[PDB]
């Protein structure tokens, strides 16, 4: 992937204001509510069968934070992500069997959350850069499927 | 299908936003065009694809008004949108893979402008509702 | 929606194949499992996932018989399959992204076994019909 | 991508019996009939608005053969396809604006045609290898989108 300086800066500057706890919890909450079949993949978290239960679940919170820190790691490897994410990809494919359509559900949730969190600061250009970052993450996580 | 709780949630968020049809629609269209640049060829006749574009404003209001009509005929989205389906399929020749793209940027804009109203369950409802709208617009393609 | 010409085409190819339900269904299931190996976790309870597997044969016949029922109630696929939708959603917990995968291997098998019957227009009809079946099975998921 | 010898051989052996004319015409015919909105992208071919017209169209035939020869080229570059297809990817994205969902419609058509052409010789294992090859082609053609 080739990045413009403006893309680079849009991403790292927004990221410097991201609460990985609140954003990560909220993104994962949305994934589990909006795409409720993804709940199957997270059997270890206990009761996540309805919105109030998902949203108050401390394991959903901790895991959202983990996902967002990995997003942080993708940003740090944004010039070499296919490579940096090889194990993580392989892990989602061979151990968990996640259909990769779910990676874009998650991306969409994350973009939605950033919009809710940032409001008008999530300008069309900053949104565009973040969608490119998410697309790169999705592509990296989908790669060790073949 | 949308449940009663879904339709309440859709009518709620749409009641809160429909007054900003033009602003909302220009943001959603503008964002589709910039974040998903494979869509720009469809609007290549416009001189300006930016959110301030007057053509983007006029068309954005049309999109949001058409959705408002669907929200007001939420028990029959098919009949509300079948004419628009024909139009997008036969006259505009829009590849129907693009419908989910505008659906997503609509959700983004709703989140952005009404973050407290756009709770996870409202998002779910609005996602089902725009999938239904998209499935309806795709219906005449083949 | 399926047109009259679509339904004729679906009933035609299905009339020609329904007598081989078990063979056809075992090929389609077997092929899903081997060509799209992310599906295998759903059938991890079977000792053999091969086309000769007796469990793959028994289940393949069930799949094709359920589709036959839909073909015989082709004007209401929703009502024919709503029970199976509940089952796949709540009991089996099948991620609904997988429905298009079995739809595709069904089409492959129909092509393979009835190449002269599976003309482009029949393929179109059968593709619309399995999309409708898939949309129906996905309906209870959210 | 990593290939097994069995995959390698399944692909090249099947390919040695492929009539790129008949298979390429038939795959493209199916794409244009089954996904008829793809017809927009092929304005240069004249009347392709119905099945009998698509199937008898000499430009549909020639272009199907071209697509299948490019498939031949992917096979020859099957260890380095992302790279070999860079221009072709860029061409489908930046000049033509093909939504990449259509790459998998085309793949599906191609697999269907190989099944029709080969019958029982298109065994589950040979089908699996060909689906992997098609997935690699799709991924290569979708890459210069971001
Ligand atoms: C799109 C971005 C995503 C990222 C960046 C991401 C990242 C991660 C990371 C870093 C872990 C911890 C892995 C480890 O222990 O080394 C993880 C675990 C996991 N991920 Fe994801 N993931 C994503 C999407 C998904 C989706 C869409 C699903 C399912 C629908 C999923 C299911 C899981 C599961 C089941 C685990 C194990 C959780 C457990 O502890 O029980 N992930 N993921
Ligand atoms: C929720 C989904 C959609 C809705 C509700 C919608 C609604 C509309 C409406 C109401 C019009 C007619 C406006 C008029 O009479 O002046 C229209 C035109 C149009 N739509 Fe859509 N549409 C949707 C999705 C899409 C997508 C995804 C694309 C392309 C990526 C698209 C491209 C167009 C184009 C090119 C026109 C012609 C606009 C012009 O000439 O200025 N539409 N749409
Ligand atoms: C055209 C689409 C489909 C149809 C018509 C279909 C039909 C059926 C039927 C009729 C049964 C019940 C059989 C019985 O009573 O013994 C069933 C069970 C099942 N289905 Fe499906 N199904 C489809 C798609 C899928 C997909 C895509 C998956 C997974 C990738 C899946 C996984 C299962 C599983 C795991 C069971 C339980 C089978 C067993 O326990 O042995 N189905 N399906
Ligand atoms: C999936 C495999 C596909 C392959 C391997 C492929 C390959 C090719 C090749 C080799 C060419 C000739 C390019 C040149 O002149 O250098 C070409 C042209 C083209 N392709 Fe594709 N393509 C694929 C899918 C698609 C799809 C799905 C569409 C549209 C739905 C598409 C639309 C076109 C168009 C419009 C041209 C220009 C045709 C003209 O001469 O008018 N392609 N493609």
């Amino acid at each position: 992937v080739k990045w413009t300086d403006s893309e680079r800066f849009a991403i790292t500057t927004l990221w410097a204001k991201v609460d990985v706890e609140r954003v990560g919890a909220q993104a994962l909450v949305r994934l589990l509510v909006v795409y409720p079949w993804t709940q199957r993949y997270f059997g270890a978290f206990g009761n996540i069968s309805d919105a109030a239960a998902i949203a108050g679940n401390a394991k959903v919170h901790a895991h959202g934070k983990t996902v967002l820190s990995s997003v942080g790691i993708a940003i740090a490897h944004m010039d070499d992500l296919a490579g940096a994410f090889t194990a993580l990809s392989a892990f989602h494919s061979e151990t968990l069997h996640v259909d990769p359509d779910n990676f874009e559900h998650f991306g969409d949730c994350l973009s939605i959350v950033l919009a809710a969190t940032f409001g008008t600061a999530y300008t069309p250009d900053v949104h565009a850069a973040w969608q490119k970052m998410i697309a790169v993450i999705i592509s990296a996580l989908s790669k060790e499927y073949h | 299908s949308l449940t009663s709780a879904d339709k309440s949630h859709v009518r709620s968020i749409w009641s809160k936003a429909g007054g900003s049809a033009e602003e909302i629609g220009a943001e959603a269209l503008g964002r589709m065009l910039e974040s998903f640049p494979n869509t720009k060829t469809y609007f290549d006749h416009y001189a300006d694809l930016s959110v301030s574009s007057a053509q983007v404003h006029t068309h954005g209001k049309k999109i949001i008004d058409a959705l408002t009509t669907a929200v007001n005929h939420i028990d029959d989205i098919t009949g509300a949108l079948s004419s628009l389906s024909t139009l997008h399929a036969q006259t505009l020749r829009v590849d129907p893979a693009n419908f989910k793209i505008l659906s997503h940027t609509i959700l983004v804009v709703l989140a952005l402008y009404f973050p407290a109203d756009f709770t996870p369950e409202v998002h779910l409802a609005c996602d089902k509702f725009l999938a239904n709208v998209s499935h309806a617009l795709a219906d005449n393609y083949r």
